RNA sequence: AUUAGGGUUCGAUUCCGGAGAGGGAGCCUGAGAAAUAGCUACCACUUCUACGGAGGGCAGCAGGCGCGCAAAUUGCCCAAUGUCAAAACAAAACGAUGAGGCAGCGAAAAGAAAUAGAGUUAUUUCAAUGGGGGAUAUUUAAACCCAUCCCGAGACAAUUGGAGGACAAGUCUGGUGCCAGCACCCGCGGUAAUUCCAGCUCCAAAAGCGUAUAUUAA
């Protein structure tokens, strides 16, 4: 029983996106809105093909309850939004690249080979 | 009368504030670097030491009375002072060789009370503070 | 500035008196600067007389200006 | 380090600080109004004071003046705004006349007290603090708001309160 | 004189401070103030 | 910072400029250096060795030792702001960055605010809950905090200085007897202490309050 109204909004044919600024009404929650809720009712009332094309990031619940405020991002394409996302958002969403090892670990090995040459470096 | 007045006469009037500025004590000991070369502490506000001995000083007419003083030798420096210990039956506290922080009196340099030729206080021993074992909030270490 | 002294070969030493108010006191102080000009062998100028001088490129040691003008007495 | 945000003080100890007749007359409004400590009343007379020093340099040492027309209406509306002065008087003069009390009525706690919300100013001290109230269908939390006359009809109770 | 150390300290009576209610804290206590003081100094008895 | 006006005082420290990299000289490369996580020599310290020899420069970031009255973690990350560059992001396919960010410790200093409330005949009746504990969750690079929702009271119990005067507050009660001690100054104590040591009561500020040393005003 939400209520989402958008505002700020702006067409972006530079990265194939539109961007705005969503606000979330609700009378009593067991406590916060999911995300992915927000991101259902987005897809609906937008008409896009494909929830999983629109990404949501930065909610504050206002103090007192009842509002939530955020920024979203729809793509026009599944692909769009798999080259434009940042690694970090994509990751909440499912699909991301591994986690690389420690930096602490990287800094060893490559000064270790600094003193080295030709052959047994990387 | 006592003044200058001319209205071409700024030279002669800041050569005069400048020359009788010595005549203040205050002043002059502040701007002069030979202050705190006297001042045992230095001019810091506190300074450690070890207690050395224990001495008991009379008190000025017309008060009768001997208040309980301790010989400590600075550390930073390695001068000698008087202190006094304030509190009733304090003394106990306070053993030969021990480290203690020593603060002023309250007047800074001037003598207080009838106490004659002392200037300084004992405040802490062995880290900890003379008041909390006073009133029994610490203990003793060691 | 005002000629102060012709002692050397081609250069002279001028004079600026200027006063200067000290804030405090509401009171002005006399105060003067010397410098160092170049006199061409156009000009002959006296002790005491008036001149106008111009910033040139550093001619000596000392020198950075030059006589253009030379008012009598 | 290479940080830029702002901090200042907003009250001040008095001078002299045994004054009998400063002292009683001090009590009389902690307890009048329900407030906490000493501090408050100083806070309210930090800011009275600087309304004054602003009014006593623009009143006549600038004459009429393009500094004296703006900010000479922009108090005005401050003051009629949160309601510190009388709607017909409408000089810099009568800016000078304001009194510790009259400040002090203007409070969130005295408000709710005198619109019958609250029986007494501690009960109506617990409530706010309690978020059993509501101004503008937004809860406030803080004692110490100064309700503005637009908003005086719009004060209630809180929707997710039990009142 | 160094042996007359804390002299008195050490031979006063011992006596215990009573046990009382808690007093209330904060603005409960300057309403607790104010109650006595307005709308009714220390006197001992002789 | 303080101040009616006139002034007095501080400025090692976030922005701008100058100078230095244990001390002192000399130089190469380069558009640009008299460079120091470049080179050469000497002086003072100092490390490894098979004794032939070869090394070092934290006033970068964390960590130690000494010095003192006096000052944090040998933590996480390049997500934001920037720099460099053969470089837009993705696709086998993730540039570096102790600059910088962000958590820990941290009553420097600065804001907001708990320690209840309404009644009943002195002694029992109500309602409200915040500390705290959890949450489909939210935040965040991941965390955290914060916000939002829900099992929980009438010990979850406030201290620090004072009570002759300056200066608000006892003619209260024991103990001591120019002793112990108090006292910033004046002054209390010599067997009836308005001032010492304690009990009770009261006063001031209050999550703060005393002391010392410098400085501004007076
Ligand atoms: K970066
Ligand atoms: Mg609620
Ligand atoms: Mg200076
Ligand atoms: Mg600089
Ligand atoms: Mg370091
Ligand atoms: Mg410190
Ligand atoms: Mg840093
Ligand atoms: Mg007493
Ligand atoms: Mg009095
Ligand atoms: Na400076
Ligand atoms: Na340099
Ligand atoms: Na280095
Ligand atoms: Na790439
Ligand atoms: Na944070
Ligand atoms: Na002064």
């Amino acid at each position: 029983e939400v209520c989402i109204r958008t505002s700020q909004f702006k067409v972006n044919k530079l990265l194939n996106r539109k961007q705005f600024i969503v606000e979330v009404n609700h009378p009593h929650w067991c406590g916060t809105v999911p995300t992915q809720l927000i991101r259902k009712k987005l897809a609906t009332l937008y008409k896009v093909p494909d929830a999983s094309q629109v990404s949501l990031f930065g909610f504050k619940t206002k103090f007192g309850g009842g509002k939530t405020t955020g920024f979203g991002l729809i793509y026009d394409d599944l692909a769009s939004l798999k080259r434009f996302e940042p690694n970090y958002r994509k990751t909440r969403m499912g699909f991301g690249k591994a986690r690389l090892p420690a930096r602490k670990s990287v800094k060893e090995r490559r000064n270790r080979n600094k003193k080295l040459r030709g052959k047994a470096k990387g | 009368m006592t003044k200058t007045n001319g209205q071409n006469a700024a030279r002669k009037l800041v050569r005069l504030r400048c020359r009788n500025r010595w005549a203040d004590k205050g002043w002059k000991r502040a701007h002069t670097f030979s202050a705190r070369k006297a001042n045992p502490f230095g001019g810091s506000s506190h300074a450690k030491g070890i207690v050395l001995e224990k001495i008991g000083v009379g008190a000025k007419q017309p008060n009768s009375a001997i208040r309980k003083c301790v010989r400590v030798q600075l550390i930073k420096n390695d001068k000698k002072i008087i202190a006094f210990v304030p509190n009733d039956g304090c003394l106990h506290f306070i053993e030969e060789n021990d480290e203690v922080l020593v603060s002023g009196f309250g007047r800074s340099g001037h003598a207080v009370g009838d106490i004659p030729g002392v200037r300084f206080k004992i405040v802490k021993v062995s880290n900890v503070g003379l008041y909390a074992l006073y009133r029994q909030k610490k203990e003793k270490p060691r | 500035g005002v000629v102060h002294s012709t002692k050397m070969h081609r250069t002279i030493i001028i004079r600026r008196n200027y006063l200067h108010f000290i804030k405090k006191y509401q009171r002005y102080q006399k105060r003067h600067k010397s410098l160092a000009v170049h006199c061409s062998p156009a000009f002959d100028p006296k002790q005491g007389d008036e001149v106008v001088i111009g910033q040139c490129r550093p001619l000596s040691k000392t020198i950075r200006y030059n006589v253009l003008e030379v008012v009598s007495k | 380090m290479r940080n830029y945000n702002n901090f200042n003080r907003v009250w001040k100890a008095p001078r002299r600080p045994f004054e009998k007749e400063r002292l009683d007359r001090e009590m009389k409004l902690c307890g009048q109004y329900g407030l906490r400590c000493k501090r408050e009343i100083w806070r309210v007379n930090m800011t009275l004071s600087k309304m004054r020093r602003t009014a006593r340099l623009l009143l006549t040492l600038p004459e009429n003046h393009p500094r004296r027309l703006l900010e000479g209406s922009a108090i005005m509306r401050r003051c009629h705004e949160y309601g510190f002065l009388d709607e017909e008087k409408d000089k810099l003069d009568y800016v000078l006349s304001l009194t510790v009390p009259d400040i002090l009525e203007r409070r969130l706690q005295t408000i709710v007290f005198k619109a019958g919300l609250a029986k007494s100013v501690h009960h109506a001290r617990v409530l706010i603090q309690q978020r059993h109230i509501a101004v503008a269908k937004q809860i406030v939390t803080i004692p110490s708001f100064i309700v503005r006359v637009s908003s005086e009809r719009h004060i209630a109770f809180a929707d997710a309160s039990p009142f | 004189s160094l042996a007359r150390a804390g002299k008195v300290k050490n031979q006063t009576p011992k006596v215990a401070k009573q046990e009382k209610p808690k007093q209330p804290r904060g603005r409960a206590l300057k309403r607790l103030k104010y109650t006595r003081r307005f709308l009714s100094m220390n006197k001992q008895p002789p």
